[PDB]
RNA sequence: UGUGGUGGCGAUAGCGAGAAGGAUACACCUGUUCCCAUGCCGAACACAGAAGUUAAGCUUCUUAGCGCCGAUUGUAGUGAAGGGUUUCCCUUUGUGAGAGUAGGACGUCGCCACGC
RNA sequence: GCGGUCGCCUCCUAAAAGGUAACGGAGGCGCCCAAAGGUUCCCUCAGAAUGGUUGGAAAUCAUUCGAAGAGUGUAAAGGCA
RNA sequence: UGAUGGAGGUAGAGCACUGUUUGGACUAGGGGCCCAUCGGGUUACCGAAUUCAGAUAAACUCCGAAUGCCAUUCAUUUAU
């Protein structure tokens, strides 16, 4: 149903942020611009695998 | 054999601040749940609909022609 | 159109007479014609709404609306969201030829020759007519298959039943 | 008129076995017959000659 | 063990209430009435009992104004259980009269046989009564 | 059928944009009025209720038909007779209207001639 | 003084019913090529216009039918002090509501513009 | 002892600030939504009367009256035209 | 203690809303029984739309008290 899921800077490569999601409405993998803290810019970030 | 017996707790609403006090900075006035009281000058309004005291001063309390109230602080 | 020309001309003067308006401004006119089709069983099956639209579009100029379902009743049967009818708004120069093809060709196409039934009184000027079925130059045998009708609602500015009448009355509308 | 939702109508002229009123429009098409200036330059083919006339409210 | 007058509920149990003082509520409807000069609980079947010695003197009809109407329900607990736990079954209907809402009327009769029919009324119920007209009244269309 | 006067939807627009910020008393208001003819224009303060500065559309000078063409006109005049008092930082009132022209046009002629938005 | 725009003050500003007006102004009103728009529709929204009219809106005036604001009384209730039965009632001293009204009420004050 | 109950949230009991017990009286909870979030524009409801082809008291329509008699993801208060 | 300011839904009223309910008038048409086998619908509840008078409430409100409660560069007295 609803899992717990941490999202992931597309460059350097740190867990940063955490949500929510319900897996049978959306089976893919999530795509926000995002902070990120590390690089102070607005990176895409994307569900970890 | 009863089915009842079972009780929320005291959340401690209403005003906790007069009318004509010395009030700093960002102090509670008047704890609501559900708009009973709006804000006036230099009052917002919370998440769970609080009152602030921005600017220092004294609180007074007002009309809103007949339905419903205000709150509001005058500095010196 | 030929309607207009008779507003500007003789339509409007003699009902000045019989009623004494002090400004022109009071002449009643014609604004509206909503056309409705309620189907019901569109609900069983939803190629039901596949002709009716078509129907619709060659017989106005517009495609009509898909209405919604304003309430969620088992007893007839509808959840909200249904697609049941569908509404044609006419205004302007349409409005005036498809009154006149109302006049020239619809009603010498009705079975049984009667008169045009007078009582959709409503006080208000709202005369609404019911029709049953072929009734249009615009059809076909081998193209209609059902028996759907249509639907007519002319609202005007009029205030009685008799301003409504005689405006209907010299515009035409053969009643019994 | 939004575009690209209508479909197609032009001034259909009328006849009809009763003088044939040259007057109004219509939708549907056919044969150039009565591509004429005074009235609609288009078909007249609205020609089912159900008159209007031999029917006995306009006819008494 | 019918009750002559039930009501539709919305709540099975109510507070037993606390009753002190009322006034006024004059004859209304007919010409001849009692007051309670007391307060009671009335219960069900003592406004069949005042029906019947009220109605077993009127002949060939006449007229009856019941003026109060039973609300509120009692409970009670079985015989031999012990205090505890909660409240009893719902049993019979019930509603308080202060001092002095007149209980029933009369009218389109002569005095004594309304005299004897109120009598017959007033000794079926445990409070004190009067006889009342409409005695001092200035409004009377 | 009734015909709801459009003086009426205009005036609940406005009460409900007027009621976020008007906060005219060094930063005062816009005003923008539409006719079938002409233009109005007001700069108030709060609460007084005085305008500071004005110009009609076509009351006083006029440059051609009654359109974005007097907008543009109307959006100098405003301006050249504010900036004399020394105003810098008014606060449009949208009035209960939308931007397809006679407003956008004021808008941008007060832009130019020395008011901030 | 009129007319329009724009502000506070609790509808005492309202509702309903009745009358008059088009100087300027507002609005209805003629259209849609243009910027735009319609989950269809120049009805709206937006843009162009000066043919017609006070008919409606708008403005002025009349009405206490409706809604509103309503003094002084009394009465219910109650702090303090008491007294008999304690289910409840009564007495001194202080404070008094709601219903019922006589009465008021068909606005008051602010700025700008255009005529007068 | 057999039964029932053990944490959290609304309302009454609660004596008009806050607080207040009983195996007193009543209902829920251990989630949901990628938009049912943020912004910016636009909009106003339930019913009732009267006519209208299949149409039935009650689908879709049109007019008028209507301060709310509606809605608000979920239980109840308090709010919100 | 006195003066001043507001927070509020208790006592009592408690009709406007939501619940429970008593008698009258009115029909709109349900009127089963009709006259019936072509218009009058006869009786009854007249229930809902109403519309009169009349009650009532811990979880009803159009309203609403004494008292306590919170404050004041306030006044007097007193000792925390
Ligand atoms: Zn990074």
């Amino acid at each position: 149903m609803r899992v717990n899921i941490t999202l992931e800077c597309t460059s350097c490569k740190e867990r940063n942020y955490l949500t929510n999601k319900n897996k049978r409405n959306n089976p893919d993998r999530l795509e926000k611009q995002k902070y990120c803290p590390r690089e102070r810019k607005v990176t895409l970030h994307r569900e970890t695998k | 054999s009863t089915s009842n017996g079972r009780d929320s707790e005291s959340k401690r609403l209403g005003a906790k601040s007069a009318d004509g006090q010395t009030v700093t900075g960002g102090s509670i006035l008047y704890r609501q749940r559900g708009t009973k009281i709006y804000p006036g000058v230099n009052v917002g309004i919370g998440g769970d609909d609080t009152l602030f005291a921005k600017v220092d001063g004294v609180v007074r309390f007002e009309r809103k022609g007949r339905d419903k109230k205000q709150v509001s602080v005058y500095p010196v | 159109n030929r309607l207009k020309e008779k507003y500007i001309k003789e339509v409007t003067p003699s009902l000045v007479e019989k009623f004494n308006y002090s400004s022109v401004m009071q002449t009643p006119k014609v604004d509206k014609i909503v056309i409705n089709m309620g189907v019901g069983d569109a609900v069983s099956n939803a190629k039901n709404l596949d002709k009716a639209v078509e129907e619709l579009a060659l017989i106005t100029g517009q495609k009509p609306l898909i209405t919604k379902a304003k309430k969620s009743i088992a007893g007839f049967r509808l959840r909200e969201g249904m697609p049941i009818g569908a509404k044609v708004t006419l205004r302007g120069e349409r409005m005036y030829e498809f009154l006149d093809k109302l006049v020239t060709v619809s009603l010498p196409r009705v079975r049984d020759f009667h008169g045009v039934s007078k009582k959709a009184f409503d006080g208000r000027g709202n005369y609404t007519l019911g029709i049953k079925e072929l009734i249009f130059p615009e059809v076909d045998y081998d193209l209609v298959d059902k028996v759907r009708g249509m639907d007519i609602v002319i609202v005007t500015t009029a205030n009685t039943d008799e301003e409504s009448r005689e405006l209907l009355a010299q515009l035409g509308m053969p009643f019994q | 008129m939004k575009q690209d939702i209508h479909p197609n109508y032009q001034p259909v002229v009328f006849m009809d076995s009763t003088t044939g009123f040259k007057f109004l429009s219509g939708s549907t098409k056919g044969s150039s017959e009565t591509v004429e200036w005074e009235d609609g330059n288009t078909y007249p083919l609205l020609r089912v000659e159900v008159t209007s006339d031999s029917h006995p409210f306009y006819t008494g | 063990m019918l009750v002559p007058k039930r009501v539709k509920h919305r709540r099975e149990f109510r507070g037993k209430m606390r009753g002190e003082a009322k006034g006024g509520k004059e004859v209304a409807f007919g010409e001849w009435g009692l007051q309670a000069t007391e307060s009671h609980w009335i219960t069900n079947r003592q406004i069949e009992a005042a029906r019947i010695a009220m109605t077993r003197y009127m002949k060939r009809g006449g007229k009856v104004w019941i003026k109060i109407f039973p609300h509120k329900s009692y409970t009670s607990k079985a015989i031999g259980v012990r205090m505890g736990k909660g409240k009893g079954a719902p049993e019979g209907w019930v509603s308080p009269v202060k001092r002095g809402k007149i209980m029933f009327e009369i009218a389109g009769v002569p005095e004594e046989v309304a005299r004897e029919a109120l009598r017959l009324a007033s000794h079926k119920l445990p409070v004190k009564t009067k006889i009342v007209k409409r005695e001092e009244m200035g409004g009377e269309s | 059928i009734t015909k709801p006067d459009k003086n009426k939807t205009r005036q609940k627009r406005h009460r409900r944009v007027r009621n976020k910020i008007s906060g005219t008393a060094e930063c005062p208001r816009l005003n923008i009025f539409r006719s079938n003819k002409n233009i109005y224009a007001q700069v108030i303060d709060d609460v007084a209720g005085v305008t500071l500065a004005s110009a009609s559309a076509l009351d006083k000078e006029i440059s051609g038909g009654t359109k974005t063409e007097t907008a543009a006109a109307v959006g100098k005049l405003v301006a050249e007779r504010a900036a004399e008092k020394g105003i810098k930082k008014v606060v449009f009132d949208r009035g209960g209207y939308l931007y397809h022209g006679r407003v956008q046009a004021l808008a941008e002629a007060a832009r130019e001639n020395g008011l901030e938005f």
